[PDB]
């Protein structure tokens, strides 16, 4: 019966906001796109403008090549049949070369070479996007927290696709490009290394993924509960603490016995999120290269009855 | 004992039940009626877990496990050494979580803020109840519920999932995972963006939310906004947990086969069910 | 015309050396293709 | 949208 | 090509040059990888077989 | 395949897990100390420094530079509630509520509390007023939902308290912030959008009764609002939830 | 034939050129790959079998 | 019959032109792919048969 | 009209759109005839 | 009219140079197709 | 009967045209796919059987 | 009668869109059911009559 | 008026809607009749 | 009646041209159906 | 009895009641079709020897 502030009840539109021109080449920035009332019911209605620099276009074209390579392989697997393509869309897979090729690049296209091509494209796209996040932060004079938070996820991705295959000595260890295919790869990876549940770093990574869900629920709910005091304007609460920040702090102080500040809760948030992929990459790197049976390792380290 | 701004908020009122009997603070904690309930439930459960550790014969915290009763006990009680301790710890935990949420409601009322936090925690409690109460009740045994051990509820997850093949193919499981991954991504982005605005490069003026919107419009062409991001985080977490509970409530009660077979309905649509080639055909 | 705000003399002095670089690149590429075809023809 | 929310295409269009 | 100078009247030179560099680099790598994939043209493999290496 | 253990069962996985325990302890210490830049040192209920300050020491000060020449904020710094809190304790010992001495909603305590913020308007990235009335907001209009201009405003006591005459908008975020309500006395008040319930025929305000819209603090300038003023208004309206309960 | 210049009056030249370049490169790559997949036109395999390179 | 031009007073010419270009290219590729997938009309396989290339 | 284009603008736009369309359809029917004499589908 | 902010003279010149490029591209395409067909016909 | 035009007052003509076109194309694709599905009317397989192309 | 009062409450536009979706779904379902029964698949029946398969 | 439509507006809109319904139903009846002539299902 | 701001004359001419288009589309469809039924009737 | 329209909003009740009516009716029709004693099309096909 009361307004929960989940959806805006009255939308307001003014002149298009071009943004802050700190050091941004206004040539690279595109024009403001359309206004989406559907998106405006939940957040901002404005689309664009989007910046397109050197790294932006490099990453966009490299990612387009990766996506197109996978899609053309999928069309080949369908026998160029659109009905088959739609029927088996989730069952298609661009697989890495068989283990007998090792890390060599001399695998046939149908048996792993096209996977290497798509992998190179993806590698370029992701690293150019990382540089792009760093440079976009730099142009506006902001800190580089987004770049390092992205670097954590990039490290999990690199361990999965690049570093662990090299350590294990074959491209066959890497992840195929496919919807159900990479799910099968995940399940098989767990089975081969003996119940990845007993990997300590898989356990910590899950602790932090659960903790990210918990913490974003807590933080979103807290900010919505104090939005009646302008609590969603967190930067001004950092600069000039209002009653929203105090009420949020006191809620969690009286509930848990300790609280955060408007600025430090975001340190909690960023670390809780990055630890997911950081710990996960460590665990995946250890799997196979150091421990090949995590249940037996568990038994030898407590964690499981002998 | 108090924060520098805390005193002007410690006024009486907002209590759901009581009003003076349990309207005070112990240290930083607000002690309501539900405060007393939560403390007793938590202490009873923890010391019962310690007692079960004594019974089991291990002092390894990782090895401590409180299994529910075996399947032949049905939905009935069991000897404390066998399955009853789990049931007492389960009722204690349920009471502790519910009273914790109610204590949060009291704290919200005293502070004059919305009730979003207890609502989200209620989502979490409902998922827990699905795992311990609703699903085992629909399957007619407390033995289906997970044990209370650090590394033995993982064995419960493993066995329960592998009962249905690769559990990845549960579609509500896929949706819940998408929400979980999206939520972690959004949390990283939100923490990073706020910290980068509040901590500019070197001796630079603190940034405004206009800079945050500009950063994300430059990056991906959209900016959900300061209010929209908190709405999105809350909704992503709650939807993740909702679809988790939904995926487990239908497993073993509405679905009994391997989950991968559920996808056959797409590959067997009559227009393309019998076209050779591809993967399934 | 005039989207980037430049002069036709600048366009000339730019496009000429652009074609210079293109022709250098194409000449080296043609030499490489000739050497490969001699070494191991693909037709 | 919640007022017309009591398949989805009816509220969608 | 004496009328093709007008591209620089509509396209910023930096954008054109970076796009050209990106395209050429990606295309070159793709073609070299395709050649390495085909055992008929894997020059390392060809020389390995020619000189009795491993 | 590595897996040689240096001693006992201590392989590379054990090294990694213990290294992570050390790193996590250090990180938790860092996060907790960084979250002590406000509200510390702890105080007794009489405002004197407490004997117990906690296991975590206070961090080194850091200074934020405000974006429009608004100054510099160093935290943690001296803290003083620059307002006369009107409360009296109900017990000699600690950990008990402090009852209001007079009208809590009027005095600004409890759920009606406000914070002595800066008495300047919030400035966007261009140095202009962030929140301004739709009249002064050029090109700003209602895009969706029922436009609440001229809708009667009903209180928690279910009687009309006034009519909305304008919408105050956050310019960069392009979202509604406040409804300006003209009461039966010809004077204007601001109401946060988060505490109004726009409906088909009326704007409902569950927080306040009809005989409370007069008590809402006003803005000295009719075309702008400062952080202090909106803090007072929002605190008043929110405290109406607890302190207008006797009416409804 | 000649009155088609008006399309440049209704469309931004720069975006059209970018889209055209992307479209043509994707089409060329797709066709070359289709020919590679078909053994009848896999010129690398054809040359290999013709010259006994495998 | 000769009064259809008023359709241009309903929709932006750019939107309809981009939508119809996308639709036409997608339809052309769809039909070409349907022809390739049917072995009786796969012109590549048909030429391979008619010229004994396999 | 919604776009705001006047009568003459719509006339010119439609007359050139049809001018393109007829060329497209003529090339299409030439291609169809070539295929049909090559390999009829009826 | 003038959605792109261009003039009929500028649009005419732009279309002329674009069509010149298109015809060169189509000419090279024709040559390549002829070479392929004489190398391997596909009908 | 002759007063149907007033529906254009209630409904937005642009959205009506777009949604109607999408429905028409989906319907036609669905019917052509029914015809392709049935061996009695799959004109490609019919022509192949008539001219003995398999 | 007095049925036109039904337009005084429900939005005409969403009523018409819902009616169109409902009618299309029902017609498609009825035709598909007729196809499913081999005795009413008019393509199959015509094939049997004209000795087509 | 509960949603803004008048008495005459509601009457005319319902008349058009019912006229369309009757046209659709007459066409459907002719379809069922021709089908029953072809092969009765009873 | 509203909901768009249109008029009687604009809506009427829109519907007239739309109905002409529907009649032409139906004529082409019926010609196609007749040709198909002659080629291979389904009745 | 007459007060049901006062507590409950007409739109929700009307739409839900109609939706339930349609789904229950089509379920009944499906159940009748499924069993070989109320599948009218099969009865007609066997009757006219068109099966
Ligand atoms: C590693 C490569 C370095 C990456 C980070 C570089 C950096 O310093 O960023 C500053 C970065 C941006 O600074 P800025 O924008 O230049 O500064 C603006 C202003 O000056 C204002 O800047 P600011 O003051 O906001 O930033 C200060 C921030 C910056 O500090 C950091 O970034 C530290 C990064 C720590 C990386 C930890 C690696 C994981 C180790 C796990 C154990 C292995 C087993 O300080 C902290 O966050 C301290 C965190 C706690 C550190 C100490 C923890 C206890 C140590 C345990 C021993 C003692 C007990 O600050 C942040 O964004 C911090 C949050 C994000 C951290 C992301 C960490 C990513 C890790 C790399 C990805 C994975 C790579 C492979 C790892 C796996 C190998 C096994
Ligand atoms: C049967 C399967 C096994 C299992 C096998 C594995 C394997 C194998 C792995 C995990 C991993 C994880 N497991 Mg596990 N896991 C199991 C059971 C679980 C259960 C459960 C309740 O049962 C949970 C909650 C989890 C949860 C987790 C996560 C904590 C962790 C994934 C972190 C992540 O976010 O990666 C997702 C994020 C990334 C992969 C990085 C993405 C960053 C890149 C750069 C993205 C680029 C986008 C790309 C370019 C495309 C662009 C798109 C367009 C731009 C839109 N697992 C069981 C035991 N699990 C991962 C891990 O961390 O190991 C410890 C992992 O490798
Ligand atoms: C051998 C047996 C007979 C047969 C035995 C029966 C029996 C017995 C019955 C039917 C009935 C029906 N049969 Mg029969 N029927 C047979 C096979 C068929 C076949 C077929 C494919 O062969 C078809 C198409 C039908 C068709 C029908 C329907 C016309 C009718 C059900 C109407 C209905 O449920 O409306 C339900 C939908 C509504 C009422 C509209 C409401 C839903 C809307 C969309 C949602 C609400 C929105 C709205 C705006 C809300 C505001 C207003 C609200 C309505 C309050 N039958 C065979 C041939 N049939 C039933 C009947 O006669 O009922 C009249 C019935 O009892
Ligand atoms: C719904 C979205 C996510 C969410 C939200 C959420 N959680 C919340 C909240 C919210 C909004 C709170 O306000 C509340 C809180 O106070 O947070 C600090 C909380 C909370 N979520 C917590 C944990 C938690 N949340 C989890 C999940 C989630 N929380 C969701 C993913 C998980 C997971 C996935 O594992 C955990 C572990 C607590 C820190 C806290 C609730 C504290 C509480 O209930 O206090 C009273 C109870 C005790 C002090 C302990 C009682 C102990 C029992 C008596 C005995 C043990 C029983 C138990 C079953 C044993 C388990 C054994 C093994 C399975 C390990
Ligand atoms: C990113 C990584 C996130 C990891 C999250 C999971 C791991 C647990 C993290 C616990 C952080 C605790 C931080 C300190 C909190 C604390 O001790 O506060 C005291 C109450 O303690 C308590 O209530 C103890 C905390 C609850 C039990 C934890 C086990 C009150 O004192 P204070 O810390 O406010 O004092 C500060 C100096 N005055
Ligand atoms: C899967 O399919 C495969 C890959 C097998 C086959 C497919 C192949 C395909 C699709 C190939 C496509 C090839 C294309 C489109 C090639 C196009 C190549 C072009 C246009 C290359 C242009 C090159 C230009 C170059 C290299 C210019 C270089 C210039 C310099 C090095 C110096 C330039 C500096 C200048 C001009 C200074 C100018 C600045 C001022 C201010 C005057
Ligand atoms: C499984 O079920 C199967 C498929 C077996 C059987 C089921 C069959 C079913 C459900 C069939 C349903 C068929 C239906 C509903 C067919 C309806 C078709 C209709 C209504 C087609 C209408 C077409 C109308 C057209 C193409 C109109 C075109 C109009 C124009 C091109 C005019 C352009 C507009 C202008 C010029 C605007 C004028 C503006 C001013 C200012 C005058
Ligand atoms: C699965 O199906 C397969 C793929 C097997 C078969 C399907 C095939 C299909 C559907 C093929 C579709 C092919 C199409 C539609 C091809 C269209 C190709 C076109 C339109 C190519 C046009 C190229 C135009 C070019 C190359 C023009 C270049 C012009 C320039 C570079 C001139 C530079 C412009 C300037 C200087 C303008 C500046 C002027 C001023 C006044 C500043
Ligand atoms: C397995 O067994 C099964 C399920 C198949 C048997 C069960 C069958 C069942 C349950 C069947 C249920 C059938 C029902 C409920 C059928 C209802 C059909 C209806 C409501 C049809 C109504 C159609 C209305 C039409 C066609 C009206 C068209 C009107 C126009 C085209 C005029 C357009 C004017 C408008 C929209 C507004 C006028 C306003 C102005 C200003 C002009
Ligand atoms: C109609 O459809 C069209 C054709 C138009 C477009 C359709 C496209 C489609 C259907 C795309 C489908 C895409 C899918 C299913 C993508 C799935 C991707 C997934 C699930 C990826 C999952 C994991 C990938 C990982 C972990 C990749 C890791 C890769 C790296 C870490 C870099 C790898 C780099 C390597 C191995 C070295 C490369 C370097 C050289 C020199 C080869
Ligand atoms: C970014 C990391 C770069 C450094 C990578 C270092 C590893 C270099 C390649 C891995 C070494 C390959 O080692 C070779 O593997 C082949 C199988 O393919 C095997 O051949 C037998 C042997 O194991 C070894 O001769
Ligand atoms: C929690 C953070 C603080 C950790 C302690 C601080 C020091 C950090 C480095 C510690 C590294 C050594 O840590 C120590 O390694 C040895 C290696 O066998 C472990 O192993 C020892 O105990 C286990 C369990 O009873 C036996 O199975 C094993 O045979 C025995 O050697 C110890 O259980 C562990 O305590
Ligand atoms: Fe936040």
């Amino acid at each position: 019966a009361e307004y929960q502030n989940i959806f805006t009840q009255v939308q307001v539109r003014g002149p298009a906001d071009l943004g802050m021109t700190e050091d941004v080449n206004l040539a690279n920035r595109s024009g403001v796109g359309p206004f989406s009332t559907l998106l405006g019911w939940f957040g901002n209605a404005q689309l664009g403008p989007i910046y397109l620099g050197s790294l932006g276009v490099l990453s966009l074209f490299s990612g387009l090549m990766w996506f197109f390579t996978i899609g053309i392989w999928f069309w080949y697997q369908a026998g160029w049949n659109p009905a088959v393509f739609l029927r088996d869309l989730f069952f298609f897979s661009l697989e890495p070369p068989a283990p007998e090729y090792g890390l060599s690049f001399a695998a046939p296209l149908k048996e792993g070479g096209l996977w290497l091509i798509a992998s190179f494209f993806m590698f370029v796209a992701v690293w150019s996007w990382w540089g792009r996040t760093y440079l976009r932060a730099q142009a506006l004079g902001m800190g580089k927290h987004t770049a390092w938070a992205f670097l954590s996820a990039i490290w999990l991705w690199m361990v999965l696709g690049f570093i662990r295959p090299i350590l294990m000595g074959s491209w066959s260890e890497a992840v195929p490009y496919g919807i159900f295919s990479h799910l099968d790869w995940t399940n098989n990876f767990s089975l081969v290394h003996g119940n990845l549940f007993y990997n300590p770093f898989h356990g910590l990574s899950i602790a932090f993924l659960y903790g990210s869900a918990l913490l974003f629920a807590m933080h979103g709910a807290t900010i919505l509960a104090v939005s009646r005091f302008g609590g969603e304007r967190e930067l001004e609460q950092i600069a000039d603490r209002g009653t929203a920040a105090e009420r949020a702090a006191l809620f969690w102080r009286w509930t848990m016995g300790f609280n955060a500040t408007m600025e430090g809760i975001h340190r909690w948030a960023i670390w809780m999120a990055v630890l997911v992929t950081l710990t996960g990459g460590i665990g995946i790197l250890l799997s196979g290269t150091v421990v090949d049976n995590w249940y037996v390792w568990g038994q030898n380290h407590g964690m499981a009855p002998l | 004992a108090l924060l520098s701004f805390e005193r002007k908020y410690r006024v009486p009122g907002g209590t759901l039940v009581g009003g003076n009997l349990f309207d005070f603070w112990v240290g930083p904690f607000y002690v309501g009626f539900f405060g007393v309930a939560t403390f007793f439930f938590a202490a009873l459960g923890i010391i019962l877990i310690a007692w079960s550790a004594v019974l089991q014969g291990t002092w390894n915290p990782q090895l401590i496990s409180v299994y529910p009763p075996a399947l032949e006990y049905g939905l009935g009680g069991a000897p404390l050494a066998k399955g009853g301790l789990w049931q007492i710890i389960t009722i204690c935990a349920t009471g502790a979580f519910v009273s914790w949420a109610l204590r949060e409601v009291e704290i919200c009322r005293k502070l004059g803020i919305g009730y979003h936090i207890p609502f989200a925690f209620a989502f979490a409690i409902l998922a827990y109840l699905t795992l311990v109460l609703f699903r085992p009740v629909m399957m007619g045994a407390w033995g289906y519920a997970f044990p209370y051990g650090i590394w033995t509820h993982l064995d419960w997850v493993s066995n329960t999932g592998y009962t249905y093949g690769n559990f990845h193919y549960n579609p509500a499981h896929m949706i819940a995972i998408t929400f979980f991954f999206t939520n972690a991504l959004a949390l990283a982005l939100h923490g990073a963006l706020v910290l980068s605005a509040a901590n500019p490069e070197k001796g630079k003026e603190m940034r405004t939310p206009d800079h945050e919107d500009t950063f994300f419009r430059d990056l991906v062409g959209y900016s959900i906004g300061t209010l929209g991001i908190h709405r999105l985080g809350l909704l992503l977490s709650l939807s993740a947990v909702f679809f988790s509970a939904l995926c487990m409530i239908i497993t073993g009660t509405i679905w009994f086969d391997q989950w991968v077979d559920w996808w056959q309905w797409w590959v067997k649509l009559p227009w393309w069910a019998n076209i050779p080639g591809g993967i399934n055909g | 015309l005039g989207y980037t705000g430049l002069t036709d003399e600048q366009a000339q002095e730019l496009h000429s050396v652009y074609m210079s670089g293109l022709w250098l690149f194409s000449a080296v590429a043609i030499v490489a293709h000739l050497a490969v075809y001699i070494w191991r023809p693909w037709f | 949208f919640a007022f017309r929310l009591m398949a989805a295409f009816f509220a969608a269009t | 090509m004496s009328k093709f100078y007008k591209i620089w009247m509509i396209f910023d030179p930096r954008r054109v040059f970076v796009a050209q560099g990106v395209f050429l680099f990606l295309l070159a790598v793709m073609i070299h990888l395709i050649l390495l994939s085909t055992p008929s043209y894997n020059w390392l493999e060809i020389s390995a077989a020619k000189y009795n290496r491993v | 395949m590595v897996g040689v253990t240096a001693f006992g069962n201590f392989d590379l996985a054990s090294l990694a897990i213990y290294s992570f325990w050390i790193f996590l302890a250090g990180l938790i210490y860092y996060l907790q100390t960084e979250n002590m830049r406000e509200g510390y040192p702890l105080e007794n209920e009489d405002g004197t420094p407490a004997a117990n300050q906690g296991p975590f020491p206070l961090p080194k000060p850091k200074t934020f530079i405000l974006p429009h020449g608004r100054g510099t904020l160093t935290v943690p710094g001296p803290e003083s509630e620059d307002r006369p809190i009107a409360l009296a304790r109900t017990a000699v010992s600690e950990g008990f509520p402090h009852a209001p001495t007079g009208d809590p909603m009027k005095d600004g305590v409890g759920p009606a509390s406000w914070v002595a913020r800066r008495d300047l308007p919030e400035l966007d990235g261009h140095g202009h007023n962030k929140i301004k009335p739709m009249k002064a907001a050029a090109g700003f209009y209602v895009s969706a939902g029922k436009n609440p201009i001229g809708l009667p405003v009903r209180g928690c006591d279910l009687e009309i308290a006034g009519k909305v005459v304008d919408i105050w908008v956050d310019i960069p975020e392009q979202m509604a912030r406040f409804l300006e309500v003209e009461l039966k006395d010809g004077s204007t008040r601001l109401l946060p959008m988060q505490m109004v319930k726009v409906q088909s025929n009326r704007v409902h305000v569950n927080a306040l009764s009809s005989d409370l819209f007069a008590g809402i603090p006003t803005i000295k300038s009719p075309t702008e609002v400062t952080l202090l003023e909106e803090d007072k208004i929002c605190g008043y309206v929110a405290g109406g939830l607890m302190y207008a309960a006797p009416k409804r």
